[PDB]
């Protein structure tokens, strides 16, 4: 049957990862986006 | 400064045309120069700034197949390596 989980966690997940994150967007960002874009 | 030490970076090169200046494009990185139409790869060095950063992967800044650069150098392998 049609079953799922992040999909619906989704919600916390992302947040988590993304909550996370922001000590690499203060500072880091700016590096990994000249990374990136370069 | 910059120009020489990217310039210099390869040395005896003698390309009869068809080839990229070597100089610097975005950050602070000296590429050398090469052939038109070469897949310049060469990732950034340890440490960036203030964090040591990936330099497991191999990016690579291609040299225009005329006389000139290209759009992406593919830097993006030089991430952040923390644990969340």
């Amino acid at each position: 049957p049609p079953i799922s989980l992040d999909l619906t966690f989704n919600l916390l997940r992302e947040v988590l990862e993304i909550a996370k994150a922001e000590q690499e967007a203060e500072e880091a960002a700016k590096n990994r986006l000249l990374l990136e874009e370069a | 400064l910059q120009d020489q030490h990217c310039e210099s970076l390869s040395l005896a090169s003698n390309i009869s045309g068809l080839q990229c200046n070597a100089s610097v494009d975005l950050i602070g990185t000296c590429w050398p120069r090469s052939p038109a139409g070469q897949l310049v790869v060469r990732p950034c060095p340890a440490f960036f700034y203030g964090v040591r950063y990936n330099t497991t992967n191999n990016g690579y800044r291609e040299c225009l197949a005329n006389g000139s650069w290209a759009a992406r150098v593919n830097y993006s392998e030089c991430q952040e390596i923390l644990n969340e």
